[PDB]
RNA sequence: CAAGGAACUCUGCAAAUUAACCCCGUAAGUUAGCGAGAAGGGGUGCUUAUGUAAAAGUAAGCCGCAGUGAAGAACGAGGGG
RNA sequence: AGCGAAAUUCCUAGUCGGGUAAAUUCCGUCCCGCUUGAAUGGUGUAACCAUCUCUUGACUGUCUCGGCUAUAGACUCGGUG
RNA sequence: ACCUCGAUGUCGACUCAUCUCAUCCUCGAGCUGAAGCAGGUUCGAAGGGUUCGGCUGUUCGCCGAUUAAAGAGAUACGUGAGUUGGGUUCAAACCGUCGUGAGACAGGUUGGUCCCUAUCUAUUGUGCCCGUAGGAAGAUUGAAGAGUGUUGCUUCUAGUACGAGAGGACCGAAGCGAGGACACCUCUUAUGCUCCAGUUGUAGCGCCAGCUGCACCGCUGGGUAGUAACGUGUCUAUUAGAUAAACGCUGAAAGCAUCUAAGUGUGAAACUAUCUCAAAGAUUAAUCUUCCCAUUUCGCAAGAAAGUAAGAGCCGUCAAAGACGAUGACGUUGAUAGGUUACAGGUGUAAGCAUAGUGAUAUGUUGAGCUGAGUAAUACUAAUUGCUCGAGGACU
């Protein structure tokens, strides 16, 4: 549903407006949008004042999936829009502000950090 | 050892609500009290079978010898009647219900018929790949692409026996194993079974004692709602 | 493609082995006269025991 | 071989279907295809069905499938069948034509068959 | 011999609400959800607007929609769903039941109230 | 035809969005004519009244997810040879 | 004079700075220019192009990634040859 | 310069593949100037696997981003009576050069049409005639067959052992994955043209509505069953026996030593099943269970007039099946199909009436109206008061 060169909004304070996912990362043909997925993206929308400069290649997570997914309990909770956040191969986040609505269910990859400097948790 | 199972027949999936807040695929196969109709022994045929029988009418409408083979053995008279391999741990002239054998919770193995497609194509029977149409194609573009393995009298100028090809499908018995049963209902006689059975409803559907995990059981248990007001 | 071999005659009628054709059905009226087409109407106009149509 | 005749769409079928029945409401026998024949059968008898109660929504209802004849025109095609059907066929239920298979035609060889009505 | 194939609901029965909280596809409820997800008992109630009911039996699934950090999304539910608590917000008047345009249209979100 | 949107690829070829009208607005280059319909955009339904010759026009009310509701009409920019 | 790895450089896929995550064909520049070069015109030039190429906006089943719908055939039956 | 000049299409790219091991990883083992980790070398083993982009007509080539891995070939540098022609490669022209001149350029450039209604063999299914020595109905066994065998991460084991110190084990178990494949329509999506709702204009129903026909099903939004997946659920193993390499034991020959020479072991995604599918046309024509018949008379010593009683076939109805046969089920003793009624589900307050409103409208009647594939009741209609074949046991 969302793969190589998916052009996206940011869902975390880096500076970053628009960047597209370039590559997919654990094995081959994944070539597929979960949630957790750490894939590696560049970045071509931003502003001066963000904290990573345009066309690196750098390693993030999609948080929002347009397609939706349909969960262990039996609900399907599907997002109106895509969105993702870069983090530097660790658990903890690059930006310095966290934002948008995510799901509790990521705690099975991770991601302590975002959950507990997030806004609020869905 | 020994493998145990009986036929059904397929009449419904569903889901419903059980602990640990999952939903699990319900079919439902409608399964008769049936009756063991012969017993293959060791002693005289060599194997362990056990035929049975089921899908009674009236006996007017049934086959006269196998009526009369009926009520030369004292048995109901029933329109389907099939072997079981590996089954003498029950005897001749029983009934067989499911509580007797399967519990709930339990790995086991499904047997249907698939849905009857006819002939098609590779694709659709083997995974293949559709042809591009892009700038052009031309009307050439679905099919099975070659089987060209020899040019040249001395290297294969023929084709090959059992090579991939496509056919009819469907329309055959297929297993799937490593089913969990859910639950029985002995008045309607009826089971409650996790996955899903290939072909159409009303058919005959057999189920065996998983010849992988025999003796090994999860639990699974129910809840129930309390929103009262 | 096209034909790379001609059929000779021992080939054509192996070929036309099948064409023969099986034969019809048949009832017997007891109004009218010659044995009518079975699950069809009669010359007489009758079928079902049963004349509903005009001359035939 | 490509383009040709646009032959059979669901628009030929229904004012086909019109036509037969309108023609069976006239006349009451018509000679056609066996499953052309259970096909105007079937919407044939969900008319009749229709044909019990008949309020002026019905009548409407019941016109979105008929048309004209020779012997009978529109309006006083429906109000002869209300006047003399409805009463013979109410009690019955069900059941309110018959086909009878006729056989191969000289021109076609297409199995014909008869469809008529007579409680 | 002759089966009914009407089990269906013989099955359902293991699921059955006594108060079955019933309202439209157009209307604003706000369902509770328990979860303990390693040991703690924690009821979100999580608001929103209904968008489509449907039902066929035990399967009755309806999607609702709620915006969360200003950002629709879209959420589906089961009716009988154990461990879910609903009660409606509010009741309102909506011309169909099924609704694809509020997918799209955020600009004066609500929806008009029913008499 | 869910989602991406040129990633297959000899190529944004084909295919796809606008396309009609009314009204704002319009760059660079330029032989001063153009460019240019630059682009970008807003509206077109029904009813009640007003307006002139009807109508473009206006005030209000009302509904549909959408009102040249099906119709028939240019998708572009930048740069080089 | 001019133009200079061009439609022009075999060696060579020469750089360099680029767009380009990653550019042997895309651009400006460097000048060892086999066999360029001024009426077989040359260097540019605004507009113009069923001309060629390059990057991008939107656009989508071209593709990721496959599937479905209805006619006509193909299948069966009759006449035909 | 030996076949093909009364034609063997010469680069690839796409799909479809196939095999060998001289094995890339996955497997085991050996050795090491192998503290551990990291390694490096080699042997045996082919059961499985081996990505996406950027450049270029190019395969080959390079680079990037990954994967545990991006192994090699080889089959007309596989694959056009499966696609396409970007390309050199007819006819045009250009730049540059060469040649005085027509003209030459695997130097470069723009453009330049890819013929095919399957005869046999071969192959995926599919049946029909006969056979298996009476006719059948079934159920079987299984000689020979086919499918089919993937991989990674995390946690515990344990910072344990090891190593001073960074580092950090082996084995096993558990969970998580990817891909591969099976089936499914509970949920999720696509489709769902005699379905519904809204909508738009034209022509008429004598008029207003209410309509049909047409305008891509007129358009838009949905949606029943079914049909498919992006959605689900599963499988990703275990074991026994014989073995490669390797490691053995006893042990002499060759009084010691030695895995070997007798004897005596383990032993690998390798080998046989193990799991799945069908399978007596399995002619070596196998096996069992049940029913039927064994009825005037000479023959070519066979049973000929009486032609099953076991049934089979024609026809109808349909589909679970199914291109069409064939198959499954039912034929007045029938719910087999259609009909009608109720119900399920879909759509969403039918139309009319009345109220207030100059009017779009709002309201009650109204969750009503209707609804293709769905369920059961229901012999109301059709499966005929029908026809053809079909009985006596040869010989060793």
């Amino acid at each position: 549903m969302v793969s190589f060169m998916t052009r996206l909004n940011v869902a975390d304070n880096t500076g970053a407006k628009q960047v597209g996912i370039i590559k997919v990362l654990g094995s081959t043909r994944k070539r597929y949008a979960f949630l957790g997925d750490v894939v590696v993206v560049s970045v071509k929308d931003a502003i001066p004042s963000g904290m990573v400069k345009k066309g690196q290649v750098l390693r993030a997570v999609i948080v929002r999936t347009k397609k939706g997914q349909q969960r262990k309990d039996g609900t399907h909770l599907k997002f109106d829009d895509n969105a993702c956040v870069l983090i530097k191969e660790d658990k903890s986040p690059r930006g310095t502000r966290i934002f948008g609505p995510v799901a509790r269910e990521l705690r099975e990859r991770g991601y302590n950090k975002i959950l507990s400097l997030a806004v609020e948790v869905v | 050892m020994e493998i145990r199972g009986i036929f059904g027949v397929k009449v419904g999936m569903s889901q419903v609500f059980t602990t640990n807040n999952e939903r699990l695929p319900i079919t439902v196969i409608y399964c008769e009290p049936n009756q063991v109709a012969g017993v293959k022994t060791e002693a005289k045929d060599k194997y362990s079978a056990t035929l049975l029988s089921f899908d009674t009418v009236e006996n007017k409408k049934l086959n006269k010898p196998q009526q009369g083979f009926f009520e030369k053995n004292n048995l109901k008279p029933t329109k389907h009647l099939q072997e079981i391999r590996n089954m003498t741990g029950f005897e001749m002239g029983q009934q067989i219900t499911p509580q007797n054998l399967f519990q709930v919770g339990e790995y086991v193995d499904v047997s249907a018929i698939s849905k009857g497609r006819g002939f098609t194509g590779a694709i659709k029977r083997w995974n293949f790949k559709i042809g591009p149409l892009g700038h052009g194609a031309g009307y050439p573009h679905r099919f099975q692409g070659s089987v060209q393995a020899g040019r040249g009298g001395a290297s294969a100028q023929r084709v090959f026996k059992g090579k991939k090809m496509s056919g009819h499908y469907g329309h055959e018995k297929v297993t799937v194993q490593n089913l969990r049963i859910v639950g029985f209902d002995e008045a309607n006689m009826l089971v409650l079974v996790s996955g899903a059975i290939a072909g159409p409803e009303g058919g005959v559907v057999l189920i065996r004692t998983a010849k992988k995990k025999p003796g090994v059981v999860k639990p699974i248990e129910l809840a129930v709602q309390t929103e009262k007001a | 493609a096209v034909q790379q071999r001609r059929s000779s005659k021992h080939r054509r009628d192996k070929r036309r082995s099948h064409d023969a054709l099986t034969a019809q059905a048949l009832s017997v009226c007891q109004k009218c006269g010659k044995k009518k087409l079975f699950h069809r109407v009669c010359s007489c106009g009758m079928y079902g025991d049963l004349r509903v149509k005009k001359a035939y | 071989s490509y383009i040709n005749k646009p032959g059979k769409t669901s628009a030929w079928r229904v004012m086909t279907v019109r036509q037969q029945v309108s023609a069976v409401l006239a006349y009451g026998k018509i000679e056609t295809t066996l499953k052309k024949a259970k096909n105007t059968q079937k919407r044939l008898d969900k008319l009749i069905t229709l044909a019990k109660v008949d309020n002026f929504n019905n009548r409407r209802q019941v016109k979105k499938w008929l048309l004209n004849t020779n012997l009978f025109d529109v309006d006083q095609l429906m109000d002869h069948l209300f006047s003399k059907v409805a009463p013979k066929y109410e009690k019955t239920p069900g059941g309110y034509s018959r086909v009878l298979k006729l056989g191969p035609r000289r021109g076609d060889a297409t199995e014909m068959a008869i469809l008529q009505l007579t409680d | 011999k002759i089966n009914k194939q009407a089990l269906i609901d013989l099955v359902e029965q293991k699921q059955l609400k006594a108060y079955v909280p019933e309202f439209s596809a157009g209307d604003e409820v706000n369902v509770a959800i328990k979860l303990k997800e390693k040991e703690k008992v924690r009821i979100q109630n999580f608001t929103g607007t209904v968008l489509r009911r449907r039902g066929k039996g035990i399967s009755e699934t309806f999607i609702v929609r709620k915006t969360t950090d200003g950002i629709p999304i879209e959420k589906n539910f089961q009716i009988h769903n154990p461990n879910i608590s609903i009660e409606l917000k509010r009741r309102g008047k909506v011309r169909r039941a099924y609704i694809s345009y509020m997918r799209e249209r955020s600009g004066k979100a609500a929806k008009i109230k029913e008499r």
